[PDB]
């Protein structure tokens, strides 16, 4: 049930900084999301296709 | 605009029991998913109905009564008052937790395990006297209460439920002082027929006896017992 | 986001008759049902009514 | 119609860490426009990804291992205890990191870059040892726990996740006195082949080792480590 | 994403007070409203067309 709280008023902090997250764990893992934001160093020109070629060695 | 207030005679007071709380101070901490966990409870009353041990020959308590081969209408195999305070009971998870509430309502499950050998037979009464005419002094006086037979055999134990006879809605758990001749009456265990063998036999036996609540049992208001030492 | 207030003068007083609850302490208990019960009355102008005796010769 | 109010008994306390704001003494201030910038994050875990050095024999701190020209399967090139305390990963980002915080959970990542000549040939066997049995003391051992065979050739690095097993969902990350033969086991490195080469170069090359997150990696409850002084 | 703040509450003072105001600056600037306001001193007759015209030089 519930505990010894019987306050009409909405809880002035919002739930999740009155209490702590329950959290549930599945057992075969998650996945992290892709990116934690969009910070990013990038790495360019990593490849080819184009330039002065086929000049180009074999 | 800033809001004009009127501030109450009890201002800065703390209540230990105050429906409400207080100021959190580390926001948004994420627990330890919990969630391969069993064996949860929310209520005691889900687990105040399972049968401890009552304590027999206080203070050298043992978990049961001796039933033997004669039976003197004279003189109970037990007798226990019908108190969630009897020294009996003590130690019962009933009792302990009883103790930590201000009264209680409904019924009370004493249960008897027979123990001897498969060869004994014997009948016990087993008897429930409500209070206002003093305790019963032989198997005929218990007779004319509540009261139950019951016949040793293939079954081994019996489930005797004293019913909540009682003028309140609900009694006081505790004792203040002590409670007299009064308390609520009394449980008592007498031998109807002797326990009877064969030969090669032992000639008494062991009879287990546990309290359990019944499934009208009822507790209500939270307090705390006198302190105390288990030593 | 704290509200802002003005203190009141009167601060701290307590008034025997104020039409004002205040802080309950023990709450959800639950009673014992008195439903089996007769005789009530809600207003003194209910009994006001029946005659008791005058004293003469005082 | 002055409005009621009942004082709470911690009337007047500061939080440090209130969920809530103060009172504005400077309002409708506009800023100078910061649009043209770049390079923002908003989540340390996004950069607690990039890795930073390891220091090899501390305190007179390289940040790379030698591998020679010697299978020894008794001598690892390299024990890490994987612990955010390690003195081992005392400057890493992760480590500088993670020392804000209470628990971590989730995937840690030794890189080694092999900085030796293009000549040498070699391969190392990498292991993680959960605890509960001590280290391993020979590749023997070692082979025996999660591990991985680097062989040398046109890549340069190679990358080893230590999985994260553990009984508890997280790990404390810091140490409160010092962790014995516990912390949560060990990353050794050794040689399977010897370094081999051809005549004209040299019989011994570094290996730089750098350590980060993974994608898994997680941190919580932020807190303030025992201060100290660089020097 | 956000701090740590986590009231019910509508804050009470508005943002441009609770907050700073952030601003954003175009490359290639902005024009200055036409007017900061009404106040101003007016310059008349400051052009012709209509008097006792014509009489008046070529």
């Amino acid at each position: 049930s519930e505990g010894n709280e019987g306050v009409i008023i909405n809880n002035f902090y919002s739930n999740q900084y009155q209490n702590s997250i329950d959290l549930s764990a599945n057992a075969t893992g998650s996945d992290p999301p892709k990116t934690y934001g969009q910070f990013s160093n990038l790495l360019s020109g990593a490849v080819n296709a184009f330039s002065n070629m086929l000049p180009l060695l074999a | 605009s800033p809001i004009p207030v009127t501030i109450r005679e009890h201002a800065g007071t703390w209540y230990s029991t105050l429906p409400d709380s207080t100021v959190p101070i580390y926001g948004k901490t994420p627990v330890a998913p919990a969630n391969y966990m069993v064996g949860e409870y929310k209520d005691f009353l889900e687990i105040a109905q399972i049968p401890t041990f009552i304590g027999n020959k206080v203070p050298n308590a043992v978990p049961y009564i001796e039933a033997s081969n004669t039976a003197v209408k004279t003189q109970p195999l037990a007798v226990y008052q019908v108190t969630l305070s009897c020294s009996c009971l003590a130690n019962t998870f009933l009792a302990a937790l009883s103790r930590n509430f201000a009264q209680y309502r409904g019924s009370l499950v004493y249960t008897f395990v027979f123990t001897g050998t498969a060869m004994m037979k014997g009948k016990f009464l087993i008897a429930y006297t409500p209070p206002g005419a003093g305790k019963p002094t032989s198997r005929d006086q218990a007779m004319q209460a509540t009261y139950a037979i019951w016949d040793l055999g293939l079954n081994s134990s019996y489930s005797f439920t004293v019913p909540f006879i009682s003028p309140t809605h609900f009694r006081m758990v505790g004792t203040d002082q002590a409670n007299i001749t009064n308390v609520d009456g009394w449980v008592t265990v007498w031998q109807l027929t002797p326990l009877t063998y064969p030969p090669g036999c032992p000639t008494s036996a062991k009879i287990l006896t546990m309290v359990s609540a019944g499934k009208d049992f009822s507790l209500k208001m939270p307090i705390s017992p006198a302190p105390w030492s288990p030593q």
